[PDB]
């Protein structure tokens, strides 16, 4: 067998199953050698009797039974993936020339479910051998594959090279219950907005475990629908100009260097950099205001100010210590490193509010974790264990690791206080993200998206990648939820206004409810 | 962006 892929609760996400294939011998030669006929003798009534199961047009079955004088015939995709109780039903008809041959298929019980993480294994027609083409299935192919026991190698994750055979089972950190909430809410967003790109990830604030992840446009692993259009996994392989979500780190840097004072007033409005009026989202500003406010509002000028006070060279190092521009050394294939945009003053400035600079969504989880774990960034991981279920031998076992402490405990508490404000302030420009009964906090994340191949940015009515990096319960969270949407093709206006609030709210509410986190008032 | 509301 190819090994199974389980969730954290032990529920199967992928497994091998035995299905069957219909074959009909149509040539008299078969029955020339003995008494009882071994070819279809009454095409007409055989076709009717078979019109009981599956793609039952009796005449279309007769067309196929009537074809040339080939020995044996198949029935396309309908003539495959037949269940065992379908087999039994036909076997009782005892028809001349009809047979079902066993074939193994990879089965994903949920169909479209974390499609881009789980991945998909393709079948070699001739041999019946399954081989991972994307996601888990590809990374862990050798271990999964009960056959390939020559020299087993973990794709790109250099090491663990442990050299009638059953395969190895892969245990993920995913919780099927939380994954449901994600898939449902993303379906909603696609219906509403029809974005070009979309993701949501739920991470355990205190471990770095990925509890749920999906993206649109994804594929259906079961059917092979849409597989190969978008190959890239958003979370690990695709880069984004993150936008205002990225200010959180620009702030932390400052707070620590002692350059940010929440009550100190700064000049908002415009900032002339390299012959360009880089201005706030409102284009006009709010004049002289406290920094605390600027951040609540998401002032682009604030971050630019703060960069100047701290210093270019020092801010670059700050973003590096927050794990950006480098792989998170997660368990996934060809994880994208992104890059800190720092070639000139323009790139540097635009970076502090999340342009020029590219990140993996994961880099961002890693960063954000700092604020709730006393300045320690947690390595985000999704693989709980790879173990042969016969021997119980663990070839890998995942655990929570500290990918760095860039910031202090004091700094983290002060950052959290501002994140609380961003949502729960009197003048909050992010009330849309508030939930009933539960205390939320996080950062709005509106960004311009780059032209796919060459040119500048995408233009249009609202050509924005909106995001929210939220956590709850406030101060001492259970989870981080990061949703991002790129280029809504429908209701682009509401998209800019609400952002991903319409997806974050349900996911977080449902998750907290399922994890039995206490409420207040309805 | 950042707000818008």
């Amino acid at each position: 067998m190819r090994g199974k892929i389980y969730d954290r609760n032990g529920k199967v996400l992928a497994e091998d199953v035995e299905r069957y294939k219909l074959v009909a011998v149509i040539d008299k030669k078969a029955s020339a050698n003995s008494k009882k006929p071994r070819h279809v003798v009454d095409k007409k009534e055989t076709a009717k009797k078979l019109s009981t199961v599956i793609n039952m047009k009796p005449e279309e079955i007769e067309k196929r039974l009537s074809q040339k004088k080939a020995f044996q015939i198949e029935f396309g995709r309908k003539g495959t993936n037949l269940t065992y109780q379908d087999k039994l039903k036909i076997e009782k008809m005892n028809l001349p020339g009809i047979s079902l041959l066993p074939e193994t298929e990879r089965f994903y019980p949920n169909g479209n479910f974390a499609s881009h993480l789980i991945g998909r294994a393709q079948k070699n027609p001739d041999t019946g051998e399954l081989k991972g083409a994307l996601g888990v299935e590809k990374i862990f192919d050798s271990y999964l594959s009960g056959s390939k026991g020559s020299l087993r190698y973990i794709h790109d994750i250099w090491g663990y090279i442990a050299p009638p055979k059953r395969g190895d089972d892969v245990h993920l950190t995913i919780d099927s219950n939380i994954q449901v909430f994600v898939e449902e809410a993303l379906d909603g967003m696609v219906e509403r907005y029809q974005p070009k790109d979309l993701f949501a990830v739920v991470m355990d604030a205190k471990t770095g475990e990925i509890l749920a992840y999906s993206q649109r446009p994804t594929f259906n692993p079961e059917t092979g629908k849409d597989f190969g259009k978008k190959w890239a996994n958003d979370l690990y392989q695709n880069t984004y100009e993150p936008g205002s979500t990225f200010k959180s780190y620009g702030l932390a840097a400052a707070i620590q260097e002692g350059a940010f004072d929440p009550d100190k007033k700064y000049k908002s409005g415009h900032r002339d950099i390299m012959g360009s009026r880089i201005s706030d989202w409102n284009r006009v500003g709010w004049g002289e205001i406290p920094m605390s406010l600027g951040f609540t509002y998401s002032s682009n000028t604030l971050m630019m100010h703060l960069q100047d006070l701290v210093g270019a060279d020092k801010m670059k190092s700050w973003y590096e210590r927050f794990g950006f521009g480098k792989s998170t050394k997660g368990m996934f294939d060809g994880e994208a490193p992104g890059q800190i945009g720092w070639s000139n003053e323009l790139q540097q400035k635009t970076s502090s509010f999340g342009q020029s600079t590219t990140v993996t969504p994961v880099q961002m989880l890693q960063a954000q974790s700092a604020f709730f774990n006393d300045g320690n960034m947690l390595k985000p991981w999704f693989v709980n264990s790879v173990e042969n279920p016969v021997s119980k031998r663990q070839f890998y076992k995942g655990q929570k690791q500290i990918a760095g402490k860039p910031i202090t405990k004091d700094t983290a508490e002060k950052v959290e206080k501002q994140l609380d404000l961003v949502v729960n302030s009197k003048k909050s420009h992010a009330a849309n993200y508030r939930i009933d009964g539960y205390e939320v906090e996080g950062k709005t994340g509106t960004a311009q998206v780059a032209a796919p191949n060459g040119g500048g940015y995408v233009k249009g009515p609202n050509p924005y990648f909106v995001s929210f990096m939220g956590d709850a319960p406030k101060k001492n969270p259970k989870v981080i939820v990061y949703a991002g949407m790129s280029l809504a093709q429908k209701n682009d206006q509401e998209a800019y206004e609400l952002g991903v609030s319409k997806a974050f709210k349900p996911i977080m509410e449902n998750t907290l409810k399922y994890l039995n986190v206490g409420k207040s008032k309805d | 962006g950042g707000g818008g509301g």
